[PDB]
C-alpha cells in the first residue's frame, strides 16, 4: 500500500531511469537544432546555399556543411552507441533482475533490495524495468550472554544449526535471527573431543529425554 | 533555457579576473633600424645574386613605409601589415 | 579563472540565489564564507551538519532549510553509534519486518533512425552526389543505427521474455492473505496493466529526416510478459 | 576558454559553430558527477557510521592493520593509513580540476564503518538494524555456510586465529 | 563485491579472491577500493 502511495506521490522513483528518458531526448534535441548552426556556411538552410550559389562555389560550401553535418552525426553516432551500451548493460542487469529476483531466491546479500530477499515482482515501465523487492530485516532485539561450547561430561557440545544463547539463568538454543528457544539436547547437539581446548565454554545440563521416559 | 528552474547546482559563466593596467616593457634601445639604405640605394646585384643585410638591435617603424612611397605592390603574407607595429620579431633579413 | 554556478532551492520555493565562484579566492573582486571548493557568497556557514541536499563540493553542502536563508552545512554522513560488544553478549532479533523496496533500471531507448544522405545533403541530387566522395561515412552510420536500434529490441527480449509460456493467474483468490491486486492485472482497464504499472505509466511523459521506428513490442505485449512472470511466481 | 582562449575576437567564431561548446562542457560535467557518484554508490553502503568498539577482544583475531587509529591524524587504517604514503610516494590552465564531493577523511569512516559492522553484527547490519555478535560465533556461522561444521573452528579457534594474524 | 562479499558471505565460487570466501574486509584508496578476502583452503589430504 505505501509503495502505491509513494509512487503516485513523486517523480523520484523513475528519476534513475527518467534521467535516460530525459538525456536521450536532449541528445537527440541539440543535434537537430544543430541544423540552424552555420559551421562556417554563408547560409544555414541547405537548400537557400544551394539557390544562390553556382555550382563550383556551391561545391566549397556544400562540402563546408557536410563536414560541419558529418561532425554533427558523428557525434550523436558515438554518442548513441555509448549511451546504448550503458542500457545494454542495464537489459542483462535488467535481463538478470527480471530473471533472478524472479526466478528462484538469491543469497547474494544486497545484490535485490535491501536485506534477505524473500521474493521478487517486476512491474513495466516505458523504456525500462521496476523491480518490486521483498525483504526480510530484523525489528527488535534483546541482549543475551552467549558461550561457544558446554561441557557436559568432560565433552563439550556445539550447536547444530544455532548460536548458544543464555538468559542467564539457563543455557538454550535459538536459531540466530529468530529468538525460539529450545532446551538443549543430543538432537540440537553434537560431541566433538575433550571440553578443555576450547576458549569459551560454559558449563551445563543435557536433557537425555530417552531416560525420563525409559525409568 | 527554462521559466521554471528545479533545486540543484548550475553553471552559468566563467568569471575573469580583467588585468587592471596593460603594462608594456619595450627593450631600452634608442637606436633605430635603417630602411633606406637597403631601399634606397645606389644600385643592387643581379637576381642571381642577393645581399641579405642583417638587421638587429634597433627600434623599427612601418607607418613611414605606407605613403612616403606609393608601392605598386604590397603582399603581407601570414601577417596583417597594420599591426607589424606591435610585436617584437626575431633577426629580420632583408633581400633586393 | 573560475566558472560560476548558482544555487538554488528551486524556482518555485524561493527566488534565493547563492553563487559559489569556482575555485577563486574569496577576497577576490567584490557573507563571503571561504570554503574549500571555491568563494561562495549569500550563504551562511552553520556550525550544525545535516544530510545532503544541494551538493556543492570538497563536503560543503547547501540547503533551503535553517526566516529563509540559503546555509552551507560540512555534510557529517551518519549518526555514530556503537554496537555494544562483548565476548560473552550477543543480541538476537525477537520481531521482523517484511519490507519493499523498487529498483528501477532502464532497458530501452527510442530507436531512432536518420538516413545519412537525407539530413547531410538535404533533398537536392546536387548536393547528395558531393556526398558520395565521402563513401563509406554515410553507410557506417546508418548501421550503427540500426544495429543500436536492434540492440534496444534485443534488451527488450532478454529482459523479458525469459518464458516460453504465459501463464495465466487463477480466478480463485486464495493466495493465504496476501493482496496482489494492485500488481495483478485488471480486466476492467484496457491493455491488461497492473494499478502499480498504471502510475509508472502515468508519471514518466518524418519530423525532420529522422524517424522513430516502432518498438517490436509493444507496451501491452510487455505487460503480458510480465504479467506472465508474476502470475508464474505466486502460483 | 580552451579553444577561443582570452581575445573576444575568438569568442565569436565560437557561437558560429554552435552548441558544441556547450555539449562538450555538459559530457564532462556528467563524468565528474558519476566519479563522485559512483563513490556514493561503492561507499554510502551504510545508513550510519557505527564506531569501532573501545574493548579490541576479537576472540583471538588481530585487527589492528585493518582498524582506525585515534592516536594517527586523519582516521587512516595502518593498512589505511600506509596506502595514501605509498600514493604519495608514487586552475593551472584552461583546466580545473574540480575536489569530490566525498572527502578523503569522509571515505575513511565509511570504510571503518564497514569493517565495525562486519565485525560486531556480522551480516545483520547489512540487512537491517546491525545485531551485537561474537565474533567467535560470527566465523561459525560462516564455516557452516561453506559446508565445513562449526565444531571445526571451535575445536582450534586458536590455531585459525595465528593463521589469520599471521596472514594479516 | 562490497555488498555481495563485505555484507554477507557469497556463495559464488571464486567471486570474492580464491577458494571458499569467508569474509573480507573493505579497504580505500585514492581512486580505489582494496579488498581483503578472507578465505578457507583444504591444506593436507589422506587416501580412503
Ligand atoms: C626613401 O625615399 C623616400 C622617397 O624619396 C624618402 O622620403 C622622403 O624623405 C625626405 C627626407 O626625409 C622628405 O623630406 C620627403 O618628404 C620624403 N618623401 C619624399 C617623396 O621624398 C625617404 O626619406 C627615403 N628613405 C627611407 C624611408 O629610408
Ligand atoms: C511484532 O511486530 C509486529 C508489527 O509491528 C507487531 O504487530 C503489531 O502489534 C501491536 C501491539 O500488539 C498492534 O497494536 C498492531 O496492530 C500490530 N501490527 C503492527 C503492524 O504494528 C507484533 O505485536 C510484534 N510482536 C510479535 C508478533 O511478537
Ligand atoms: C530466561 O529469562 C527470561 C527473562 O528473565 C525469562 O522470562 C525466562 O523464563 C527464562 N527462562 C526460563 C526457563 O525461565
Ligand atoms: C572476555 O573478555 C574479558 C576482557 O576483560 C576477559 O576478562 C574474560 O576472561 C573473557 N571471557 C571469555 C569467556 O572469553
Ligand atoms: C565448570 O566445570 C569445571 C570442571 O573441570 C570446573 O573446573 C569449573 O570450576 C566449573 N565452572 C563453573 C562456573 O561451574
Ligand atoms: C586568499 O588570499 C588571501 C590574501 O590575504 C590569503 O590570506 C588566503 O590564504 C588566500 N587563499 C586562497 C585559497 O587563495
Ligand atoms: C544491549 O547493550 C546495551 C549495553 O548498554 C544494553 O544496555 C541494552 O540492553 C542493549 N542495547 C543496545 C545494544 O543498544
Ligand atoms: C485487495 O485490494 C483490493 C483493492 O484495494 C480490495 O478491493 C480488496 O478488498 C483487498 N483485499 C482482499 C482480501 O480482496
Ligand atoms: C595486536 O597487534 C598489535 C601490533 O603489535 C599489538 O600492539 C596489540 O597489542 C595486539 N592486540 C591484540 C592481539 O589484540
Ligand atoms: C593418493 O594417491 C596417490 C597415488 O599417486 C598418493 O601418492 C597419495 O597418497 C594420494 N594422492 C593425493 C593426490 O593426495
Amino acid at each position: 500500500g505505501k509503495i502505491q502511495d509513494s509512487l503516485s506521490s513523486t517523480a523520484s522513483a523513475l528519476g534513475k531511469l527518467q534521467d535516460v528518458v530525459n538525456q536521450n531526448a536532449q541528445a537527440l534535441n541539440t543535434l537537430v537544432k544543430q541544423l540552424s548552426s552555420n559551421f562556417g556556411a554563408i547560409s544555414s538552410v541547405l537548400n537557400d546555399i544551394l539557390s544562390r550559389l553556382d555550382p563550383p562555389e556551391a561545391e566549397v560550401q556544400i562540402d563546408r556543411l557536410i563536414t560541419g553535418r558529418l561532425q554533427s552525426l558523428q557525434t550523436y553516432v558515438t554518442q548513441q552507441l555509448i549511451r546504448a551500451a550503458e542500457i545494454r548493460a542495464s537489459a542483462n542487469l535488467a535481463a538478470t533482475k527480471m530473471s533472478e529476483c524472479v526466478l528462484g531466491q538469491s543469497k547474494r546479500v544486497d545484490f535485490c533490495g535491501k536485506g534477505y530477499h524473500l521474493m521478487s515482482f517486476p512491474q513495466s515501465a516505458p523504456h525500462g524495468v521496476v523491480f518490486l523487492h521483498v525483504t526480510y530485516v530484523p525489528a527488535q532485539e534483546k541482549n543475551f550472554t552467549t558461550a561457544p561450547a558446554i561441557c557436559h561430561d568432560g565433552k563439550a557440545h556445539f550447536p547444530r544449526e544455532g548460536v548458544f544463547v543464555s538468559n542467564g539463568t539457563h543455557w538454550f538454543v535459538t536459531q540466530r535471527n529468530f529468538y525460539e528457544p529450545q532446551i538443549i539436547t543430543t538432537d540440537n547437539t553434537f560431541v566433538s573431543g575433550n571440553c578443555d581446548v576450547v576458549i569459551g565454554i560454559v558449563n551445563n545440563t543435557v536433557y537425555d529425554p530417552l531416560q525420563p521416559e525409559l525409568d | 533555457k527554462s521559466f521554471t528552474v528545479e533545486k540543484g547546482i548550475y553553471q552559468t559563466s566563467n568569471f575573469r579576473v580583467q588585468p587592471t593596467e596593460s603594462i608594456v616593457r619595450f627593450p631600452n634601445i634608442t637606436n633605430l633600424c635603417p630602411f633606406g639604405e637597403v631601399f634606397n640605394a645606389t644600385r643592387f646585384a643581379s637576381v642571381y645574386a642577393w645581399n641579405r643585410k642583417r638587421i638587429s638591435n634597433c627600434v623599427a617603424d612601418y607607418s613611414v613605409l605606407y605613403n612616403s612611397a606609393s608601392f605598386s605592390t604590397f603582399k603581407c603574407y601570414g601577417v596583417s601589415p597594420t599591426k607589424l607595429n606591435d610585436l617584437c620579431f626575431t633577426n629580420v633579413y632583408a633581400d633586393s | 579563472f573560475g566558472g560560476v554556478s548558482v544555487i538554488t532551492p528551486g524556482t518555485n520555493t524561493s527566488n534565493q540565489v547563492a553563487v559559489l565562484y569556482q575555485g577563486v579566492n574569496c577576497t577576490e573582486v567584490p557573507n563571503v564564507f571561504q570554503t574549500r571548493a571555491g568563494c561562495l557568497i549569500g550563504a551562511e556557514h552553520v556550525n550544525n551538519s545535516y544530510e545532503c541536499d544541494i551538493p556543492i563540493g570538497a563536503g560543503i553542502c547547501a540547503s533551503y532549510q535553517t526566516s529563509q536563508s540559503i546555509i552551507a552545512y560540512t555534510m557529517s554522513l551518519g549518526a555514530e553509534n556503537s554496537v555494544a560488544y562483548s565476548n560473552n553478549s550477543i543480541a538476537i532479533p525477537t520481531n521482523f519486518t517484511i519490507s519493499v523496496t523498487t529498483e528501477i533500471l532502464p532497458v530501452s531507448m527510442t530507436k531512432t533512425s536518420v538516413d545519412c544522405t537525407m539530413y547531410i545533403c538535404g533533398d537536392s541530387t546536387e548536393c547528395s552526389n558531393l556526398l558520395l566522395q565521402y563513401g563509406s561515412f554515410c553507410t557506417q552510420l546508418n548501421r550503427a543505427l540500426t544495429g543500436i536500434a536492434v540492440e534496444q529490441d534485443k534488451n527488450t527480449q532478454e529482459v523479458f521474455a525469459q518464458v516460453k509460456q504465459i501463464y495465466k493467474t487463477p480466478p480463485i483468490k486464495d493466495f493465504g492473505g496476501f493482496n496482489f491486486s494492485q500488481i495483478l492485472p485488471d480486466p476492467s482497464k484496457p491493455s491488461k496493466r497492473s494499478f502499480i504499472e498504471d502510475l509508472l505509466f502515468n508519471k514518466v511523459t518524418k519530423f525532420n529526416g529522422l524517424t522513430v521506428l516502432p518498438p517490436l513490442l509493444t507496451d501491452e505485449m510487455i505487460a503480458q510478459y510480465t504479467s506472465a512472470l508474476l502470475a508464474g511466481t505466486i502460483t | 576558454m580552451y579553444i577561443c582562449g582570452d581575445s573576444t575576437e575568438c569568442s565569436n567564431l565560437l557561437l558560429q559553430y554552435g552548441s558544441f561548446c556547450t555539449q562538450l562542457n555538459r559530457a564532462l560535467t556528467g563524468i565528474a558527477v558519476e566519479q563522485d557518484k559512483n563513490t556514493q554508490e561503492v561507499f554510502a553502503q551504510v545508513k550510519q557510521i557505527y564506531k569501532t568498539p573501545p574493548i579490541k577482544d576479537f576472540g583471538g583475531f588481530n585487527f589492528s592493520q585493518i582498524l582506525p587509529d585515534p592516536s594517527k591524524p586523519s582516521k587512516r587504517s595502518f593498512i589505511e593509513d600506509l596506502l595514501f604514503n605509498k600514493v604519495t610516494l608514487a586552475k593551472f590552465n584552461g583546466l580545473t580540476v574540480l575536489p569530490p564531493l566525498l572527502t578523503d577523511e569522509m571515505i575513511a569512516q565509511y570504510t571503518s564503518a564497514l569493517l565495525a559492522g562486519t565485525i560486531t553484527s556480522g551480516w545483520t547490519f547489512g540487512a537491517g538494524a546491525a545485531l551485537q555478535i561474537p565474533f567467535a560465533m560470527q566465523m561459525a556461522y560462516r564455516f557452516n555456510g561453506i559446508g565445513v561444521t562449526q565444531n571445526v573452528l571451535y575445536e582450534n579457534q586458536k590455531l585459525i586465529a595465528n593463521q589469520f594474524n599471521s596472514a594479516i
